[PDB]
RNA sequence: UAACUGAAGAGUUUGAUCAUGGCUCAGAUUGAACGCUGGCGGCAGGCUUAACACAUGCAAGUCGAGCGGGGGAAGGUAGCUUGCUACCGGACCUAGCGGCGGACGGGUGAGUAAUGCUUAGGAAUCUGCCUAUUAGUGGGGGACAACAUCUCGAAAGGGAUGCUAAUACCGCAUACGUCCUACGGGAGAAAGCAGGGGAUCUUCGGACCUUGCGCUAAUAGAUGAGCCUAAGUCGGAUUAGCUAGUUGGUGGGGUAAAGGCCUACCAAGGCGACGAUCUGUAGCGGGUCUGAGAGGAUGAUCCGCCACACUGGGACUGAGACACGGCCCAGACUCCUACGGGAGGCAGCAGUGGGGAAUAUUGGACAAUGGGGGGAACCCUGAUCCAGCCAUGCCGCGUGUGUGAAGAAGGCCUUAUGGUUGUAAAGCACUUUAAGCGAGGAGGAGGCUACUCUAGUUAAUACCUAGGGAUAGUGGACGUUACUCGCAGAAUAAGCACCGGCUAACUCUGUGCCAGCAGCCGCGGUAAUACAGAGGGUGCGAGCGUUAAUCGGAUUUACUGGGCGUAAAGCGUGCGUAGGCGGCUUAUUAAGUCGGAUGUGAAAUCCCCGAGCUUAACUUGGGAAUUGCAUUCGAUACUGGUGAGCUAG
């Protein structure tokens, strides 16, 4: 960088970055977890995951860490795939 | 923005605007949206020294384009004028 | 208000999808006369009611896949 | 660039007066040389020409007279092909139309080298302004006056009283009292005189 | 009114001739170069070669009305070695955090034969700032730069401990819209700052009211971008087969969004003589040059699109980048060093080296038009507007005018005295454009501040916003502007090519197949109109010639518009695949073909009629044109499709 700007632009950057990675590596271990408990199959487990999952990703999107179209494309899915362990 | 503005054309000296609307990122003489009128600070005898398209000028404005200083000024003496 | 043609079925071995020829008279630009043309064009046919050598029409739409984006709207006559 | 140097051989070259001297004396007794060209080879008026140095030397005693260069007279027969009518009769209708041209026929001047002298030291107007280029195409309805300053020159009257001797054309209505006259339309071919031919200069410039 | 009107040949094969056929010449044009010469002005243009390497300066900042610190000026008050000190409130400044900008504007054409471009359409998307409308802006917390201490390094800059503010960051509460839904329900935000003030209170300094600028959720509009389809877009067969995520489907993943975009299975498909694959070359278009037209060549300067930023591979931040003057990695190269450690990318403007036949100043201002920030004042802007250099081009002007012959002198030729230079010169009388000197002097500036008045919002006359009036200030880099008026005196100002034919313009001397000229045919071997000089003349003219390149002439690739007995040219002769073409009548279809309507075909450019430049170049208003494409409605003579029938093939 050439200019001073430039330096504090690259510096608000790696700040930015890291924060942001945190707040997303959080939105994907929740969906990892409703995950899990699918594959466990109990109906009353994974809605267990779902309902503590989905403020989360909310949340997130709120924020403009994800997509809102994203948030609920993995809602309506996740929902989709507890709705049919019945 | 959108933005209702001068383009410049001519020569050197004797200066000729075209009164164009435009997105406010392209060049001053480039690309442009329409083309509604021309001012001329130099005009003698015959010549004409503003015309200005005053419906396109409001449906424009209306729409939420902004215009210049100079083309607000120039709007305001021609609808003072007729 | 959509665009549409009409061709004749030249395979139809893959599963929901339909090839069709389609034919045009052109002149030719410098010497006049007049020339055929021909393209094929992938379509999309839910059903498999095509086969090979029947006259469809096919209107355009959205891509279905790599290589189709046409759909089959009704078969004018058969083989 | 004007031309500047002898004018009799220039006429002699053409064989026939090109009328640029003030005429106070006549052509024969000026030169003595008439009918023989310059050159120490220079024979008599009936030596052979091919059609080439007809239309040639037609197109040079055109321009001499006027005192055009061949830039300007290419751009002349350009602009007359262009606009609609006769060629030959536009293209005199241009070259009659410059301004040191009116101010010689208006009497202001003796020849039109000091009717060229007279628009280029700035003592002519030209509808109430004044100009210094030779080339101005003068328009129906004009008013050519002489400037104040330019007045009461020796030049200037023996100028008038020469022309006097001529005759006052048609499209030109001088009041030499005031010095002052109006050009009102492009003479046509009959107020020119008669032994000039365009059609040669026609093909000359189409080929 | 108008928008077009357009086509020339010559030389050269032979002792003549006609034909065939090449070669050469006369035209237009240029981002040109070189030779000789050179006065001015206006308007344009100016590294086509090394996408070769770069010294130095500038080309992206702004906001204290978001925030905490920290500085240095004055003032006031106190004292007294008496004009010095110490204290206190306001006025200025900004290293740091933070917001917006840096994705625009500017440069280049390396790569790219189709993920690009042009024309016409489409559905499954996002979009900061701008416009309209709707609902809000409640209450808490933990940090970290600055700062302080220590430490490494000559430094440049690094590292480690302890604090701190916010429109920085994260929970909680609330939700007209919004998301998911199994239609029962569930889920998700935000921040304050500034101006003024009547009454009231003020736990003591604000609350409260109001108006702005803000911030959050959402729907439309506009703008910008992403994605898809069809038809067009340079050669090569001395390149014929190419493809296994390959072609299609299902489940899942992924994207703002359709989609083998990715993945696991299932199937064997997909492309190709209408040229696949491989290979050479190349940015594309509006346009430009040429041509009667059809065509051919081309893609500087202006405009649109695309791609690239020392060479390759990535991602972050952000509404938007895989980012020229941002980050990480690898490679080559260059620089500083105290050897500890570091730094860099002109295809931005100017400029240097090198290459080349060849292309300019290390300039001025933000006054104008725009762009970024800001409430404003204002700051930044090598965009831009101007200036400097160059006959590179186009247009215009001047270098003087009239008179002046028993034809002065001198030069050249000769039939030896005439001819010619030539009215040319001298002499006589005049004029002052441009350049030089002096004086005056527009327009490019709309506006802003001051005053006053009116109308809105309010509780308000205050503040803010929108308007009006007159006056007074302030605002131009170009610039000693354009332009006008005075003084001097012809005084400051002409070259280049050619004269056998093609092609306008001829003689004498000098040399003798020598020296030399030459586009083609050809000149020179003692009378050279062709070599060199001189006299004379011709053509152009601040220019004149040569070289290079494109089209034309060339009907010399012939679609318009050519040929094959002997001039170049019919396969040695059959059969036959793809393809091309195909007898007569009738009914029907409307693909070819023809007609109407609608939409589109950017602007600039070309042409026409006008307007402003003292004229012209040039600038500019309005038309005409853009011969095309798409959709839709009609006609059925001919061609094609389908049904029926016939017999001359």
């Amino acid at each position: 960088a050439n200019s001073a700007q430039a330096k504090k632009r690259a510096r608000q950057n790696v700040k930015a970055r890291k924060h942001n990675a945190s707040l997303r590596s959080m939105v994907r271990t929740y969906i990892k977890r409703t995950l899990s408990a699918i594959a466990g199959g109990d109906y009353a487990v994974a809605t267990e995951a779902y309902k503590k999952a989905v403020p989360v990703i909310d949340r997130m999107a709120d924020k403009g860490i994800i997509h809102k179209n994203k948030a609920a494309r993995h809602k309506s899915r996740l929902n989709a795939q507890v709705k049919a362990l019945a | 923005m959108v933005v209702i503005r001068l383009a410049r054309g001519g020569a050197k000296k004797r200066p000729f605007y075209q009164i164009v609307v435009t997105d406010s990122r392209n060049a001053r003489d480039g690309r442009f949206i329409e083309r509604i009128g021309f001012f001329n600070p130099t005009a003698q005898g015959q010549a004409e020294k503003l015309r200005l398209d005053a419906d396109r000028f409001a449906h424009w404005v209306s729409q939420g384009a902004q215009p210049s200083e100079r083309v607000a000024s120039l709007a305001a003496q021609a609808k003072k004028a007729t | 208000t959509v665009r549409t043609l009409t061709g004749k079925v030249v395979s139809d071995k893959m599963d929901k999808s339909i090839v069709v020829l389609i034919e045009r008279r052109v002149q030719h630009p410098l010497y006049g006369k007049s020339i055929r043309r021909s393209t094929k064009l992938h379509a999309h046919d839910e059903n498999n009611v095509a086969k090979i050598g029947d006259v469809v029409t096919i209107k355009e739409s959205r891509p279905i896949s790599k290589t189709k984006a046409w759909t089959l709207v009704e078969v004018v006559e058969a083989a | 660039a004007r031309y500047i140097g002898p004018k009799c051989k220039l006429s002699r070259r053409e064989g026939t007066d090109l009328q640029l001297k003030s005429g106070v004396k006549p052509f024969d007794v000026k030169t003595k040389k008439a009918n023989k060209a310059p050159g120490q080879h220079g024979q008599a008026r009936g030596g052979k020409q091919s059609e080439y140095s007809l239309q040639l030397r037609e197109k040079q005693k055109v321009r001499r007279i006027y005192g055009v260069l061949e830039r300007q007279f290419s751009n002349y027969y350009k602009e007359a092909a262009r606009v609609k009518g006769a060629t030959g009769e536009n293209l005199l209708k241009l070259l009659e139309s410059r301004l040191d041209n009116v101010v010689y026929r208006m009497g202001f001047g003796s020849t039109r080298a000091e009717a060229r002298q007279l628009v280029s030291h700035r003592s002519i107007t030209l509808n109430g302004r004044r100009v210094n280029i030779a080339s101005i195409q003068v328009k129906a309805g004009d008013v050519i006056a002489v400037h104040e300053g330019a007045k009461q020159q020796l030049r200037i009257k023996n100028a008038i009283e020469l022309a006097a001797q001529r005759g006052i054309p048609a499209w030109i209505e001088v009041d030499h009292s005031k010095l002052e006259g109006t050009f009102k339309a492009a003479p046509d071919r009959s107020d020119l005189p008669a032994e000039i031919n365009e059609s040669l200069i026609v093909e000359l410039y189409s080929k």
